[PDB]
RNA sequence: GAAAUGAGAACAGUGUAAAUCUCUUAGCGAGGAACAAUUGGAGGGCAAGUCAUGGUGCCAGCAGCCGCGGUAAUUCCAGCUCCAAUAGCGUAUAUUAAAGUUGUUGCAGUUAAAAAGCUCGUAGUUGAACUUCUGUUCAGGUUCAUUUCGAUUCGUCGUGUGAAACUGGACAUACGUUUGCAAACUAAAAUCGGCGUUCGACUUAGGGAGUAAACAUUUUACUGUGAAAAAAUUAGAGUGUUCCAGGCAGGUUUUAGCCCGAAUACAUUAGCAUGGAAUAAUGGAAUAGGACUAAGUCCAUUUUAUUGGUUCUUGGAUUUGGUAAUGAUUAAUAGGGACAGUUGGGGGCAUUAGUAUUUAAUAGUCAGAGGUGAAAUUCUUGGAUUUAUUAAGGACUAACUAAUGCGAAAGCAUUUGCCAAAGAUGUUUUCAUUAAUCAAGAACGAAAGUUAGGGGAUCAAAGACGAUCAGAUACCGUCGUAGUCUUAACUAUAAACUAUACCGACUCGGGAUCGGCUGGAAUAAAUGUCCAGUCGGCACCGUAUGAGAAAUCAAAGUCUUUGGGUUCUGGGGGAAG
């Protein structure tokens, strides 16, 4: 079935800004997916969007400027303390230059960065660059 | 789409958006109470009953005019059917099924489509009992089936 | 939705900048109008458009316009479609007698 | 998604299928089954013996030669081994019943690709080096 | 070039029930006329069943996959 | 050509329990075989000979793997000259990295090894979306920006704006309540002064704010500190002659005393204290009952000296009455059921044909049939082959039958009639997570084959024969048993093939299909035709600045920009399934 849709509506997004798409529709969205992508938009990846309240769960439409290069999940969302974050770094992105590394932790959904700034952080969620 | 790698589709049913009742009908929830316990007295189906006052007293959706769900409604008025329309019409084919292959002991397609059909009564009862929704002690053998013949 | 469009072009671009601010990057690449991606430096089938600007009297204008169509986008048979809108953009596709 | 499954639940799965899969290595399959012990030497590096007699072997594919033997008895051990004498006139020293201290050839299984079926070398003649004796200013007896 | 979001209206009454945006039906409610009693009985699109005139006994509705064919002469109005 | 100098060797001194040695140091101590470099190589990998060098001649031997060697060896023996590491350098074995060659990160699985033949299914693993969003203002820093200000220098601070977000407040139907403290201001009343009021100081009430304890379903998870021995690792200070490293040491010019040190971090897994708003799981009011509140009644009970009896405080039990918007999120282009016409060579019982092959009757002739490249065993005037009619029998379903249909797969095509089943479409019907995949554990699974009965027409393994060949118990030909057909048991494999696991989402173009539906047009008023949609199903065409080793792939794509969920499998070849 199913699951994570924040992984459903990420590569689908993905799979626009790769293809050229001008705008995307994701189908089923959440709290999360949204959130995510106002710190994306909020970062300057995404343009403006607008939900459709799809009286089940909302539809979401994403302008696309043309910046992204990747945003996807990450399968489990392992916990991640502070001291496991270069690990992290190093690893997801593509330099030390876009750091961005979405978290969730209890202090809300912070940027890679801004989890280290509140200082704390947790769990990992997903990664945009 | 359950027991099938390989086939799957789309039957059909959008709920239209506007959450409100129809403008052209006029029923105190009251009024429609009566004619589903009523109709529900004569034995039926919540789930024919709906069938019923859609097609013929243009009522789209109980649900939206009352605030309450027919199978609701049907038990706060004693008029429950015992047995849910799911497990009920599952156990019956699971039946008839038994009572085709008997004169038929040969019929293995049959032999087959019985054991997906009483795998599914297996899954509905793990279900039902969890929501104690039916006695923990149900059991469908032979004779919960033959139980519910007499 | 004009609006994530504008703010991307909104500022200059500037590439590698360091704390000196100075600017490093060999140089800095066409990017593609109706994309927002980089046109190579080896880039086959990318392609610059000029167009001419008109003075309200059918003669033409010593201006320019120009577009950069980059390759793929060039390749889907977009260009004709994309540069029609760029031109809605600029205020300019639809031409008035 | 892949074969291998990706739940935080799953860790115990996961770990066991490695330990099976596992087995599909020989370099593992190898020391864990105590396969080491078993050899001539019993796991060791060298063997001390008594040379049982000085025999000659043929050259394998495109090589005719004949190659210096020696049929050694390993003393604890107690095994028949074939071990090939190094450098030129070496067997010349190699007097019968003496002791002689032997060692595996690269990587204790496939004989150098000249060989058949000999696994050793020869170091030692009554404990002296066989370089030693192979060099004239350095010994013999 | 589209706008998701102002889509044309013949494009989406052409989709699917189930692709458009807001996602509604096709199906609508009738007020049919019999050809004597001439009572007024509101019938579903989709009928399932056979329908009868409650006032005297005449046959209106046949059912179909979708369609409801609606007997002979009757009159209907699409409530809306 | 003279200076230099430890090895060396030494009276002394230091040191020591003594002794040895080191260290300081006088007499003595270096010029070519000396007072001294080895070890291992010089085709490739792997740094270094293009010597026209000598010996050897697939011999001796080399070689880690490629490979050297059979008379002109770049790998042997040796000379020479070179290279590498150098008081060191080879070798053997186990082990680390190279090994994304055991892979959570991070592999592979059409053809290279690798998807199980196929479905069901408890363990396991994995699970849709909703529940204070948000705004205004104040404040503390933070940053960053700066057509800018004050300071300092060899690079910082302060100030202002804007901005963001943090924070923390407050307030806004809005994360708490009590306590005690502190309290900050305000509304009244008192007292005091001047002339009831103008005003002022001083009291009661009032919450923020300000702490501590009691509460917010229970954990996960994350912050933080308590705990995690020393030595070791990291690491601060620190010229042990550098350094290993010890933890000492620094200044006699305050010297019967001075200065300074022996710091710090990491320590995951389980336990404790604690801050918490996300994800995730878990929970609360649905039979009813809950909640808050008042009274009544009953049971239990602390302090009242103690024992009773009342009362009463405090818990619990009920009944009642009051209060509160009394209490059940949507309905997943998830899934299960109901229902509706319809579609199919899906299946099980019946039934029912049709030619043909055999074989038989009834007639009919006449010498050859049959079979091969040629012929030959074969059959035949006790009539063959042949023609007509008809019958018996066992199997089989032609032509229509095609990249078309159904079935989990194996598999399934004469008619008609029953029996239970299925997809898809159609739904303003219910149910509302019921679900994805799966070890165990089951249902199936052409052939061939097996047991016990049937049946026995055709073809036919074994066999018997002809021919062909140098050979033919083989490829052709004549016959023929088992089987092939069936009932009931058993057997489970097959290039059980798309050699491409299932569920899910995405992304190029295009027509044509099969099933359902919805609009429309002509005829006509047809279970038809066409135009246009559209779900769902085989399949094809074109194409990719997407994938690949390529063949090729619309998925074999959305994987170094390496992670939707789950099952199975592989790890050089042969021996080997
Ligand atoms: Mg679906
Ligand atoms: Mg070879
Ligand atoms: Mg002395
Ligand atoms: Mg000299
Ligand atoms: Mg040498
Ligand atoms: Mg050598
Ligand atoms: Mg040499
Ligand atoms: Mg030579
Ligand atoms: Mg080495
Ligand atoms: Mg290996
Ligand atoms: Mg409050
Ligand atoms: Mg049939
Ligand atoms: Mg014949
Ligand atoms: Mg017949
Ligand atoms: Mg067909
Ligand atoms: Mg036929
Ligand atoms: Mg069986
Ligand atoms: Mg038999
Ligand atoms: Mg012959
Ligand atoms: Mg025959
Ligand atoms: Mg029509
Ligand atoms: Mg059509
Ligand atoms: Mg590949
Ligand atoms: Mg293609
Ligand atoms: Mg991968
Ligand atoms: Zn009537």
């Amino acid at each position: 079935v199913k699951v994570n849709i924040l992984a459903e509506c990420l590569k689908d997004l993905v799979n626009a800004e790769k293809m050229g798409k001008k705008q995307v529709l994701l189908r089923p969205v959440s709290k999360v997916v949204l959130k995510f992508l106002r710190i994306m938009q909020k970062n300057g990846y995404i343009g403006e969007f607008e939900v459709i309240d799809d009286h089940r769960s909302k539809k979401v439409v994403v302008e696309l400027i043309g910046r992204i290069n990747k945003c996807g999940v990450i399968s489990p969302r392992y916990d991640v303390p502070l001291a496991d974050f270069e690990k992290w770094t190093n690893n997801i992105l593509p330099s030390r230059q876009f750091g961005n590394v979405v978290l969730t932790t209890t202090y809300g959904i912070l940027t890679h960065e801004e989890c280290r700034k509140r200082h704390t952080g947790g769990k990992i969620l997903g990664f945009f660059y | 789409m359950q027991m099938k790698g390989k086939g799957k589709g789309i039957s059909g049913s959008a709920l239209p958006f506007k959450r409100r009742s129809p403008k052209w009908l006029h029923m105190t929830p009251s009024t429609v109470v009566d004619l589903s316990v009523k109709l529900a007295k004569k034995g039926l189906t919540p789930s024919q009953i709906g069938v019923i006052l859609r097609d013929q007293h243009g009522i789209p959706q109980v649900r939206f005019l009352t605030g309450q769900k027919i199978l609701r409604i049907l038990k706060k008025n004693g008029c429950a059917p015992q047995l849910p329309e799911d497990l009920y019409f599952l156990i019956k084919k699971a039946l008839s099924i038994r009572k085709h292959l008997e004169k038929n002991r040969k019929d293995k397609d049959s032999k087959y489509r019985l054991i997906l059909v009483e795998s599914r009564i297996h899954r509905l009862s793990r279900y039902y009992k969890l929501n104690q929704k039916l006695p923990p002690k149900w059991k469908y053998n032979a004779q919960t089936a033959s139980a519910l013949v007499q | 939705m004009n609006s994530g469009r504008a703010n991307q072009r909104s500022k200059p671009m500037t590439g590698l900048i360091n704390d000196k601010k100075e600017k490093i990057d060999a140089y800095l690449p066409r990017k593609c109008d109706w994309s927002n991606k980089l046109i190579f430096s080896n880039d086959q089938s990318s392609v610059q458009i000029a167009i001419a600007e008109v003075g309200e009297n059918g003669q033409a204008t010593g201006s320019k316009t120009n577009v950069v169509l980059c390759g793929s986008v060039r390749s889907k048979g977009e260009a004709h479609i994309a540069l029609e809108n760029i031109l809605r953009e600029r205020g300019l596709y639809p031409i008035q007698e | 998604g892949v074969g291998k499954p990706r739940g935080i639940r799953a860790g115990r799965k996961l770990a066991r299928h490695r330990k099976d899969q596992r087995w599909a290595d020989n370099d593992f399959n190898k020391r864990l089954l105590g396969s080491r012990w078993r050899n001539p030497f019993m796991g060791a590096s060298h063997a001390k013996g008594l040379v049982t007699e000085k025999i000659g072997i043929e050259s394998k594919q495109p090589n005719s030669a004949v190659r210096k033997c020696v049929r050694v008895l390993l003393r604890k051990n107690s095994k028949k081994i074939a071990a090939f004498v190094p450098m030129d006139g070496c067997l010349n020293f190699l007097a019968e019943n003496d002791e002689v201290l032997v060692a595996g050839l690269g990587r204790q299984g496939h004989a150098v690709g000249d060989i058949p079926g000999v696994r050793f070398k020869v170091v030692c003649v009554k404990g002296i080096s066989l370089l030693a004796l192979f060099k004239g200013k350095k010994e013999k007896r | 070039e589209r706008d998701l979001l102002n889509p044309i209206y013949e494009e989406e009454k052409q989709k699917n029930k189930f692709k458009r945006l807001i996602q509604a039906p096709n199906s609508y409610f009738m007020d049919v006329k019999c050809a004597q009693c001439q009572n007024i009985q509101m019938i579903f699109s989709n009928a399932q069943s056979t329908i009868i005139c409650e006032k005297c006994s005449a046959i209106l509705c046949k059912p179909t996959g979708g369609k409801v064919q609606i007997q002979a002469g009757c009159a209907f109005k699409i409530k809306n």
